Protein backbone atom coordinates (compact mmCIF):
# COMPACT_ATOMS: atom_id res chain seq x y z
CA UNK A 1 0.00 0.00 0.00
CA UNK A 2 2.82 2.61 1.22
CA UNK A 3 4.80 0.25 -1.25
CA UNK A 4 2.81 1.69 -3.89
CA UNK A 5 3.76 5.24 -3.69
CA UNK A 6 7.61 4.87 -4.52
CA UNK A 7 6.45 3.25 -7.39
CA UNK A 8 4.06 5.91 -8.93
CA UNK A 9 6.13 9.09 -8.00
CA UNK A 10 8.96 7.40 -9.77
CA UNK A 11 6.96 6.54 -12.55
CA UNK A 12 5.11 9.96 -12.70
CA UNK A 13 8.78 11.84 -12.49
CA UNK A 14 10.10 9.59 -15.80
CA UNK A 15 7.00 10.16 -17.36
CA UNK A 16 6.83 13.95 -17.19
CA UNK A 17 10.46 13.31 -18.48
CA UNK A 18 9.41 11.08 -21.10
CA UNK A 19 8.87 14.56 -22.81
CA UNK A 20 12.00 16.37 -22.27
CA UNK A 21 15.24 16.31 -24.69
CA UNK A 22 18.23 15.14 -22.11
CA UNK A 23 18.06 11.29 -23.95
CA UNK A 24 21.80 10.35 -24.87
CA UNK A 25 22.28 7.66 -21.83
CA UNK A 26 18.98 6.26 -22.02
CA UNK A 27 18.66 1.97 -23.05
CA UNK A 28 16.47 -0.84 -23.14
CA UNK A 29 16.87 -1.26 -19.43
CA UNK A 30 15.24 2.09 -19.19
CA UNK A 31 12.38 1.45 -21.75
CA UNK A 32 11.84 -2.27 -20.08
CA UNK A 33 12.03 -1.21 -16.55
CA UNK A 34 9.26 1.67 -17.77
CA UNK A 35 6.70 -0.60 -19.33
CA UNK A 36 6.84 -3.15 -16.60
CA UNK A 37 6.00 -0.91 -14.18
CA UNK A 38 3.36 0.65 -16.07
CA UNK A 39 1.97 -3.08 -16.48
CA UNK A 40 2.24 -3.00 -12.67
CA UNK A 41 -0.38 -0.21 -12.74
CA UNK A 42 -2.61 -1.34 -15.34
CA UNK A 43 -2.77 -4.49 -13.03
CA UNK A 44 -3.60 -2.80 -10.19
CA UNK A 45 -6.37 -0.78 -12.10
CA UNK A 46 -7.96 -4.04 -12.87
CA UNK A 47 -7.27 -5.54 -9.49
CA UNK A 48 -7.92 -3.67 -6.59
CA UNK A 49 -8.62 0.00 -8.98
CA UNK A 50 -12.73 0.11 -6.93
CA UNK A 51 -14.21 0.33 -3.64
CA UNK A 52 -10.46 0.86 -1.51
CA UNK A 53 -9.22 3.40 0.62
CA UNK A 54 -5.93 2.76 -1.55
CA UNK A 55 -7.78 4.08 -4.61
CA UNK A 56 -8.99 7.59 -2.95
CA UNK A 57 -5.19 7.78 -1.10
CA UNK A 58 -3.76 7.67 -4.79
CA UNK A 59 -6.22 10.24 -6.30
CA UNK A 60 -4.69 12.38 -2.60
CA UNK A 61 -1.35 11.79 -4.03
CA UNK A 62 -2.14 12.77 -7.97
CA UNK A 63 -4.22 15.98 -7.12
CA UNK A 64 -1.48 17.28 -4.60
CA UNK A 65 1.19 16.40 -6.94
CA UNK A 66 -1.02 18.17 -9.90
CA UNK A 67 -1.60 21.40 -7.60
CA UNK A 68 2.23 21.74 -6.53
CA UNK A 69 3.09 21.83 -10.40
CA UNK A 70 -0.03 23.90 -10.60
CA UNK A 71 0.47 24.68 -14.73
CA UNK A 72 2.44 27.10 -13.73
CA UNK A 73 6.58 28.40 -13.88
CA UNK A 74 8.91 25.04 -14.01
CA UNK A 75 6.71 23.07 -16.25
CA UNK A 76 2.87 23.33 -18.04
CA UNK A 77 3.01 19.56 -17.49
CA UNK A 78 -0.36 17.43 -18.67
CA UNK A 79 0.57 14.53 -15.69
CA UNK A 80 -1.43 11.29 -15.77
CA UNK A 81 -5.21 13.49 -15.29
CA UNK A 82 -6.97 10.66 -12.91
CA UNK A 83 -7.24 7.18 -12.24
CA UNK A 84 -8.88 5.83 -15.24
CA UNK A 85 -5.41 7.33 -16.75
CA UNK A 86 -3.57 4.22 -15.09
CA UNK A 87 -5.29 2.17 -17.57
CA UNK A 88 -2.94 3.33 -20.26
CA UNK A 89 -0.02 4.89 -18.54
CA UNK A 90 1.89 2.65 -21.26
CA UNK A 91 0.70 4.39 -24.05
CA UNK A 92 1.28 8.08 -22.55
CA UNK A 93 4.84 6.97 -22.38
CA UNK A 94 5.08 4.78 -25.77
CA UNK A 95 3.23 7.89 -28.07
CA UNK A 96 5.89 10.40 -26.07
CA UNK A 97 9.03 8.47 -26.52
CA UNK A 98 8.14 8.93 -30.90
CA UNK A 99 8.01 12.21 -30.14
CA UNK A 100 11.11 12.71 -28.16
CA UNK A 101 13.53 13.46 -30.95
CA UNK A 102 16.68 12.95 -29.19
CA UNK A 103 15.56 9.12 -28.57
CA UNK A 104 19.19 6.72 -29.44
CA UNK A 105 18.75 4.94 -32.46
CA UNK A 106 19.39 1.48 -30.56
CA UNK A 107 17.18 2.31 -27.64
CA UNK A 108 14.79 3.43 -30.46
CA UNK A 109 15.08 0.14 -32.57
CA UNK A 110 14.66 -2.34 -29.41
CA UNK A 111 11.68 0.28 -28.46
CA UNK A 112 10.04 -0.17 -31.26
CA UNK A 113 10.82 -3.94 -31.50
CA UNK A 114 9.36 -3.99 -27.61
CA UNK A 115 6.02 -1.93 -28.35
CA UNK A 116 5.42 -3.99 -32.07
CA UNK A 117 6.63 -7.56 -31.51
CA UNK A 118 4.32 -8.36 -34.65
CA UNK A 119 2.17 -10.96 -35.75
CA UNK A 120 4.03 -13.28 -33.16
CA UNK A 121 1.74 -13.12 -30.55
CA UNK A 122 -2.11 -12.67 -32.43
CA UNK A 123 -3.53 -14.74 -29.64
CA UNK A 124 -3.94 -12.88 -26.44
CA UNK A 125 -6.41 -12.58 -23.76
CA UNK A 126 -5.04 -9.57 -22.57
CA UNK A 127 -5.45 -6.19 -24.61
CA UNK A 128 -1.82 -5.76 -25.09
CA UNK A 129 -0.02 -2.90 -26.06
CA UNK A 130 -0.06 -3.14 -29.83
CA UNK A 131 -4.45 -3.79 -29.93
CA UNK A 132 -4.56 -0.81 -27.37
CA UNK A 133 -2.52 1.78 -29.86
CA UNK A 134 -4.60 -0.06 -33.03
CA UNK A 135 -7.56 1.21 -31.74
CA UNK A 136 -6.66 4.14 -30.74
CA UNK A 137 -5.26 5.22 -34.61
CA UNK A 138 -8.60 3.77 -35.71
CA UNK A 139 -10.82 6.34 -33.48
CA UNK A 140 -8.37 9.18 -34.32
CA UNK A 141 -8.86 8.86 -38.04
CA UNK A 142 -12.77 8.11 -37.15
CA UNK A 143 -12.82 11.28 -35.79
CA UNK A 144 -11.46 13.63 -38.74
CA UNK A 145 -13.51 11.67 -40.91
CA UNK A 146 -17.15 12.33 -39.00
CA UNK A 147 -15.91 15.99 -38.03
CA UNK A 148 -15.15 16.76 -42.08
CA UNK A 149 -17.58 14.71 -43.54
CA UNK A 150 -21.64 14.99 -41.88
CA UNK A 151 -20.21 17.41 -38.78
CA UNK A 152 -22.27 20.51 -38.39
CA UNK A 153 -22.18 23.33 -35.91
CA UNK A 154 -25.19 22.64 -33.95
CA UNK A 155 -27.09 26.18 -33.55
CA UNK A 156 -28.12 25.05 -29.61
CA UNK A 157 -24.85 25.38 -28.51
CA UNK A 158 -26.05 23.08 -25.34
CA UNK A 159 -26.47 20.39 -28.08
CA UNK A 160 -23.49 20.78 -30.09
CA UNK A 161 -20.78 17.71 -29.45
CA UNK A 162 -17.54 19.59 -28.85
CA UNK A 163 -19.42 22.02 -26.65
CA UNK A 164 -20.87 19.35 -24.45
CA UNK A 165 -18.05 17.66 -24.49
CA UNK A 166 -15.88 20.19 -23.19
CA UNK A 167 -18.30 20.92 -21.13
CA UNK A 168 -17.84 17.35 -19.39
CA UNK A 169 -14.37 17.60 -19.45
CA UNK A 170 -14.33 20.54 -16.90
CA UNK A 171 -16.83 19.35 -14.80
CA UNK A 172 -14.60 16.20 -13.77
CA UNK A 173 -11.85 18.48 -13.45
CA UNK A 174 -13.90 21.39 -10.91
CA UNK A 175 -15.25 17.75 -9.04
CA UNK A 176 -11.80 16.41 -7.99
CA UNK A 177 -10.24 19.89 -6.86
CA UNK A 178 -13.93 19.98 -5.15
CA UNK A 179 -13.79 17.20 -3.34
CA UNK A 180 -10.07 17.73 -2.92
CA UNK A 181 -10.21 21.37 -0.82
CA UNK A 182 -6.78 22.05 -1.19
CA UNK A 183 -7.28 25.15 -3.05
CA UNK A 184 -11.04 26.63 -3.74
CA UNK A 185 -12.10 26.51 -7.31
CA UNK A 186 -12.66 29.90 -7.50
CA UNK A 187 -8.37 30.20 -8.19
CA UNK A 188 -8.35 27.56 -10.04
CA UNK A 189 -11.34 29.38 -12.66
CA UNK A 190 -9.68 33.05 -12.66
CA UNK A 191 -6.23 31.44 -13.47
CA UNK A 192 -8.18 29.29 -16.16
CA UNK A 193 -9.90 32.53 -17.65
CA UNK A 194 -6.68 34.71 -17.96
CA UNK A 195 -4.57 31.94 -19.08
CA UNK A 196 -6.63 30.37 -22.54
CA UNK A 197 -8.79 31.74 -24.95
CA UNK A 198 -12.25 33.13 -23.44
CA UNK A 199 -14.67 33.31 -26.50
CA UNK A 200 -14.31 29.31 -26.28
CA UNK A 201 -14.17 29.20 -22.63
CA UNK A 202 -17.46 31.65 -22.21
CA UNK A 203 -19.35 29.40 -23.75
CA UNK A 204 -18.14 26.03 -22.81
CA UNK A 205 -18.94 27.40 -18.85
CA UNK A 206 -22.24 27.70 -20.78
CA UNK A 207 -23.09 24.89 -21.87
CA UNK A 208 -21.50 23.03 -18.54
CA UNK A 209 -24.27 24.80 -16.26
CA UNK A 210 -27.40 22.98 -18.61
CA UNK A 211 -25.38 19.13 -18.31
CA UNK A 212 -27.53 17.33 -15.59
CA UNK A 213 -25.41 15.49 -12.90
CA UNK A 214 -23.64 13.21 -13.34
CA UNK A 215 -21.76 11.46 -10.23
CA UNK A 216 -25.44 19.90 -9.61
CA UNK A 217 -22.00 20.97 -7.22
CA UNK A 218 -19.99 22.14 -10.68
CA UNK A 219 -22.81 24.35 -11.69
CA UNK A 220 -23.14 25.78 -7.95
CA UNK A 221 -19.68 26.17 -7.75
CA UNK A 222 -19.42 28.11 -11.11
CA UNK A 223 -22.54 30.30 -10.79
CA UNK A 224 -20.59 31.80 -6.95
CA UNK A 225 -17.52 32.06 -9.37
CA UNK A 226 -19.27 34.42 -11.98
CA UNK A 227 -21.40 36.54 -9.42
CA UNK A 228 -17.55 37.01 -7.56
CA UNK A 229 -16.07 38.36 -10.64
CA UNK A 230 -19.17 40.59 -12.58
CA UNK A 231 -16.30 41.95 -15.06
CA UNK A 232 -15.81 38.12 -16.50
CA UNK A 233 -20.01 38.47 -16.27
CA UNK A 234 -19.88 41.64 -18.37
CA UNK A 235 -18.35 40.04 -21.28
CA UNK A 236 -19.76 37.05 -20.69
CA UNK A 237 -23.94 38.07 -21.34
CA UNK A 238 -22.12 40.42 -23.69
CA UNK A 239 -20.83 38.00 -26.23
CA UNK A 240 -23.11 34.84 -26.39
CA UNK A 241 -26.38 34.39 -28.28
CA UNK A 242 -29.95 34.61 -26.64
CA UNK A 243 -31.69 31.59 -25.86
CA UNK A 244 -28.43 30.19 -24.23
CA UNK A 245 -28.73 32.70 -21.56
CA UNK A 246 -32.63 32.49 -21.42
CA UNK A 247 -32.58 28.65 -20.74
CA UNK A 248 -29.39 29.57 -18.42
CA UNK A 249 -32.00 32.16 -16.57
CA UNK A 250 -34.95 29.67 -16.36
CA UNK A 251 -32.49 26.59 -14.71
CA UNK A 252 -30.40 29.31 -12.13
CA UNK A 253 -33.37 31.85 -10.81
CA UNK A 254 -29.83 33.49 -9.30
CA UNK A 255 -28.39 35.20 -12.48
CA UNK A 256 -31.89 36.61 -13.70
CA UNK A 257 -31.86 40.04 -11.84
CA UNK A 258 -28.37 40.94 -12.25
CA UNK A 259 -28.46 40.11 -16.44
CA UNK A 260 -32.04 42.40 -16.89
CA UNK A 261 -29.27 44.69 -14.39
CA UNK A 262 -26.81 44.47 -17.09
CA UNK A 263 -28.74 45.04 -20.05
CA UNK A 264 -31.40 47.57 -18.21
CA UNK A 265 -28.17 50.11 -17.69
CA UNK A 266 -26.65 48.95 -21.58
CA UNK A 267 -30.92 50.19 -22.70
CA UNK A 268 -30.04 53.82 -21.04
CA UNK A 269 -26.59 54.45 -22.75
CA UNK A 270 -27.91 55.18 -26.03
CA UNK A 271 -30.10 58.12 -27.83
CA UNK A 272 -32.83 58.60 -30.41
CA UNK A 273 -32.01 60.74 -33.53
CA UNK A 274 -35.19 61.57 -35.66
CA UNK A 275 -33.82 61.67 -39.38
CA UNK A 276 -33.37 57.92 -38.56
CA UNK A 277 -36.21 56.94 -36.13
CA UNK A 278 -33.69 54.33 -34.53
CA UNK A 279 -32.26 54.06 -31.08
CA UNK A 280 -28.65 54.44 -31.37
CA UNK A 281 -25.03 54.22 -28.90
CA UNK A 282 -22.51 56.69 -29.18
CA UNK A 283 -19.16 54.35 -29.05
CA UNK A 284 -18.40 51.64 -30.94
CA UNK A 285 -18.63 49.25 -28.75
CA UNK A 286 -22.50 50.24 -27.49
CA UNK A 287 -25.01 47.45 -28.33
CA UNK A 288 -27.29 47.58 -30.27
CA UNK A 289 -30.86 48.56 -31.01
CA UNK A 290 -31.05 45.03 -32.32
CA UNK A 291 -28.89 42.67 -30.19
CA UNK A 292 -30.99 44.47 -27.11
CA UNK A 293 -34.41 43.95 -29.01
CA UNK A 294 -32.90 40.24 -29.57
CA UNK A 295 -32.05 38.93 -26.26
CA UNK A 296 -35.13 40.66 -24.27
CA UNK A 297 -37.04 38.92 -27.17
CA UNK A 298 -36.18 35.28 -25.91
CA UNK A 299 -36.64 36.24 -21.82
CA UNK A 300 -40.34 36.88 -23.61
CA UNK A 301 -40.54 33.66 -25.40
CA UNK A 302 -39.69 31.68 -21.86
CA UNK A 303 -41.17 30.33 -18.92
CA UNK A 304 -43.88 32.49 -16.78
CA UNK A 305 -41.49 32.80 -13.58
CA UNK A 306 -38.84 34.71 -15.84
CA UNK A 307 -41.90 36.61 -18.05
CA UNK A 308 -43.69 38.24 -15.29
CA UNK A 309 -39.86 39.49 -13.41
CA UNK A 310 -38.32 41.04 -17.28
CA UNK A 311 -42.02 42.46 -18.06
CA UNK A 312 -42.16 44.72 -14.59
CA UNK A 313 -38.23 45.46 -14.37
CA UNK A 314 -39.19 47.04 -18.00
CA UNK A 315 -43.00 48.23 -16.53
CA UNK A 316 -40.73 49.69 -13.10
CA UNK A 317 -37.97 51.86 -15.23
CA UNK A 318 -40.51 53.18 -18.01
CA UNK A 319 -42.16 54.60 -14.79
CA UNK A 320 -39.12 56.24 -13.72
CA UNK A 321 -38.27 57.45 -17.25
CA UNK A 322 -41.72 59.30 -17.55
CA UNK A 323 -44.30 57.02 -19.03
CA UNK A 324 -44.47 57.82 -22.48
CA UNK A 325 -47.08 56.04 -24.80
CA UNK A 326 -45.28 57.18 -28.27
CA UNK A 327 -41.90 56.55 -29.45
CA UNK A 328 -38.71 59.00 -29.48
CA UNK A 329 -39.04 59.00 -26.25
CA UNK A 330 -38.25 55.92 -23.73
CA UNK A 331 -36.22 53.12 -25.19
CA UNK A 332 -38.55 51.18 -22.76
CA UNK A 333 -41.52 52.38 -23.97
CA UNK A 334 -40.06 51.23 -27.42
CA UNK A 335 -39.66 47.66 -26.67
CA UNK A 336 -43.03 47.05 -24.46
CA UNK A 337 -44.38 48.35 -27.92
CA UNK A 338 -42.06 46.58 -30.27
CA UNK A 339 -43.53 43.39 -28.53
CA UNK A 340 -47.26 43.61 -30.09
CA UNK B 1 -52.57 71.43 -23.57
CA UNK B 2 -49.34 73.79 -22.79
CA UNK B 3 -52.00 76.59 -22.30
CA UNK B 4 -54.09 74.25 -19.90
CA UNK B 5 -51.01 72.94 -18.24
CA UNK B 6 -50.43 69.36 -19.00
CA UNK B 7 -46.35 68.69 -19.68
CA UNK B 8 -46.76 64.78 -20.30
CA UNK B 9 -49.29 65.38 -23.34
CA UNK B 10 -48.08 68.41 -24.71
CA UNK B 11 -44.37 66.34 -25.30
CA UNK B 12 -46.44 63.46 -26.37
CA UNK B 13 -48.22 65.40 -29.15
CA UNK B 14 -44.74 67.24 -30.23
CA UNK B 15 -43.33 63.58 -30.65
CA UNK B 16 -45.95 63.02 -32.43
CA UNK B 17 -45.88 66.15 -34.99
CA UNK B 18 -42.13 64.85 -35.49
CA UNK B 19 -42.50 60.86 -36.25
CA UNK B 20 -45.27 61.69 -39.02
CA UNK B 21 -42.20 64.81 -40.36
CA UNK B 22 -39.42 61.78 -40.35
CA UNK B 23 -41.14 58.77 -40.91
CA UNK B 24 -43.19 59.69 -43.50
CA UNK B 25 -42.93 62.14 -46.48
CA UNK B 26 -45.50 64.37 -47.64
CA UNK B 27 -44.48 65.01 -51.05
CA UNK B 28 -45.44 61.68 -52.45
CA UNK B 29 -47.42 62.81 -55.77
CA UNK B 30 -46.53 59.59 -57.59
CA UNK B 31 -50.20 58.85 -57.56
CA UNK B 32 -52.88 61.50 -58.77
CA UNK B 33 -55.41 59.06 -55.90
CA UNK B 34 -57.93 62.76 -55.82
CA UNK B 35 -58.29 66.31 -55.59
CA UNK B 36 -55.79 67.59 -53.20
CA UNK B 37 -53.67 70.56 -52.00
CA UNK B 38 -51.17 71.88 -54.68
CA UNK B 39 -49.16 74.61 -53.13
CA UNK B 40 -49.88 75.37 -49.05
CA UNK B 41 -49.02 71.27 -47.71
CA UNK B 42 -46.14 70.60 -50.19
CA UNK B 43 -43.85 73.55 -49.93
CA UNK B 44 -40.52 72.41 -48.88
CA UNK B 45 -40.55 75.93 -47.12
CA UNK B 46 -43.85 74.44 -45.14
CA UNK B 47 -41.80 71.14 -44.09
CA UNK B 48 -38.66 73.07 -42.75
CA UNK B 49 -40.39 75.72 -40.68
CA UNK B 50 -43.14 73.05 -39.61
CA UNK B 51 -40.44 71.01 -38.15
CA UNK B 52 -38.55 74.24 -36.90
CA UNK B 53 -41.65 74.85 -35.19
CA UNK B 54 -42.69 71.32 -33.25
CA UNK B 55 -38.65 71.14 -32.21
CA UNK B 56 -38.71 74.26 -30.06
CA UNK B 57 -42.10 73.61 -28.90
CA UNK B 58 -41.10 70.49 -27.65
CA UNK B 59 -37.63 72.09 -26.49
CA UNK B 60 -39.81 74.51 -24.60
CA UNK B 61 -41.67 71.46 -22.25
CA UNK B 62 -37.87 70.00 -21.94
CA UNK B 63 -36.41 73.84 -20.47
CA UNK B 64 -39.82 73.26 -18.40
CA UNK B 65 -39.20 69.94 -16.85
CA UNK B 66 -35.11 70.88 -16.72
CA UNK B 67 -33.92 68.20 -19.29
CA UNK B 68 -31.84 71.10 -20.80
CA UNK B 69 -29.88 67.98 -22.88
CA UNK B 70 -32.76 66.72 -24.55
CA UNK B 71 -33.84 70.80 -25.35
CA UNK B 72 -30.76 71.44 -26.70
CA UNK B 73 -30.48 67.90 -28.61
CA UNK B 74 -33.75 69.52 -30.14
CA UNK B 75 -32.54 73.28 -30.78
CA UNK B 76 -29.60 71.86 -32.47
CA UNK B 77 -31.34 69.72 -35.27
CA UNK B 78 -33.61 72.52 -36.01
CA UNK B 79 -30.51 74.88 -36.45
CA UNK B 80 -29.83 72.04 -39.12
CA UNK B 81 -33.20 72.09 -40.18
CA UNK B 82 -34.45 75.43 -41.32
CA UNK B 83 -30.64 78.11 -40.71
CA UNK B 84 -32.92 81.11 -42.31
CA UNK B 85 -35.84 81.31 -38.58
CA UNK B 86 -32.98 82.78 -35.96
CA UNK B 87 -36.02 81.83 -33.45
CA UNK B 88 -33.99 78.54 -33.20
CA UNK B 89 -30.84 79.96 -32.86
CA UNK B 90 -32.21 82.42 -30.24
CA UNK B 91 -33.73 79.25 -28.04
CA UNK B 92 -30.08 77.34 -28.75
CA UNK B 93 -27.52 79.91 -27.64
CA UNK B 94 -29.92 81.04 -24.56
CA UNK B 95 -29.38 77.50 -23.66
CA UNK B 96 -25.43 77.44 -23.57
CA UNK B 97 -25.64 80.90 -22.35
CA UNK B 98 -27.17 79.09 -19.18
CA UNK B 99 -25.14 76.27 -18.78
CA UNK B 100 -21.73 76.48 -21.22
CA UNK B 101 -21.45 79.49 -23.42
CA UNK B 102 -18.65 80.94 -25.08
CA UNK B 103 -16.85 78.97 -27.93
CA UNK B 104 -20.09 77.35 -29.45
CA UNK B 105 -22.16 80.90 -28.75
CA UNK B 106 -19.35 82.41 -30.73
CA UNK B 107 -19.06 79.58 -33.41
CA UNK B 108 -22.73 80.22 -33.66
CA UNK B 109 -22.56 83.81 -33.65
CA UNK B 110 -19.96 84.18 -37.13
CA UNK B 111 -22.87 81.38 -38.55
CA UNK B 112 -25.34 83.83 -38.29
CA UNK B 113 -23.37 86.85 -39.57
CA UNK B 114 -21.91 84.43 -42.62
CA UNK B 115 -26.21 83.57 -43.58
CA UNK B 116 -27.43 87.69 -43.43
CA UNK B 117 -41.35 83.90 -45.81
CA UNK B 118 -41.30 83.08 -49.93
CA UNK B 119 -44.64 81.44 -49.17
CA UNK B 120 -45.55 80.22 -45.90
CA UNK B 121 -48.96 79.10 -44.99
CA UNK B 122 -51.10 81.22 -42.61
CA UNK B 123 -51.45 79.08 -39.65
CA UNK B 124 -47.44 78.78 -39.85
CA UNK B 125 -46.31 81.88 -40.28
CA UNK B 126 -49.10 83.09 -37.09
CA UNK B 127 -47.48 80.11 -35.02
CA UNK B 128 -44.35 81.31 -35.29
CA UNK B 129 -44.74 85.07 -34.85
CA UNK B 130 -46.68 83.60 -31.65
CA UNK B 131 -43.91 81.88 -29.72
CA UNK B 132 -40.65 83.89 -31.03
CA UNK B 133 -39.98 86.45 -28.21
CA UNK B 134 -39.71 89.84 -28.54
CA UNK B 135 -36.19 90.49 -27.02
CA UNK B 136 -34.63 88.32 -29.52
CA UNK B 137 -32.37 90.92 -31.57
CA UNK B 138 -30.82 92.49 -28.15
CA UNK B 139 -29.88 88.87 -26.75
CA UNK B 140 -28.87 88.24 -30.65
CA UNK B 141 -26.05 91.45 -30.23
CA UNK B 142 -25.10 90.53 -26.95
ZN1 LIG C 1 -53.14 72.88 -47.72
Amino acid sequence: MESLLQHLDRFSELLAVSSTTYVSTWDPATVRRALQWARYLRHIHRRFGRHGPIRTALERRLHNQWRQEGGFGRGPVPGLANFQALGHCDVLLSLRLLENRALGDAARYHLVQQLFPGPGVRDADEETLQESLARLARRRSAVHMLRFNGYRENPNLQEDSLMKTQAELLLERLQEVGKAEAERPARFLSSLWERLPQNNFLKVIAVALLQPPLSGEGSQVLVHWLLGNSEVFAAFCRALPAGLLTLVTSRHPALSPVYLGLLTDWGQRLHYDLQKGIWVGTESQDVPWEELHNRFQSLCQAPPPLKDKVLTALETCKAQDGDFEVPGLSIWTDLLLALR
Amino acid sequence: WVQLGAQKVAISEFSRCLELLFRATPEEKEQGAAFNCEQGCKSDAALQQLRAAALISRGLEWVASGQDTKALQDFLLSVQMCPGNRDTYFHLLQTLKRLDRRDEATALWWRLEAQTLWSLPLYLESYLSWIRPSDRDAFLEE
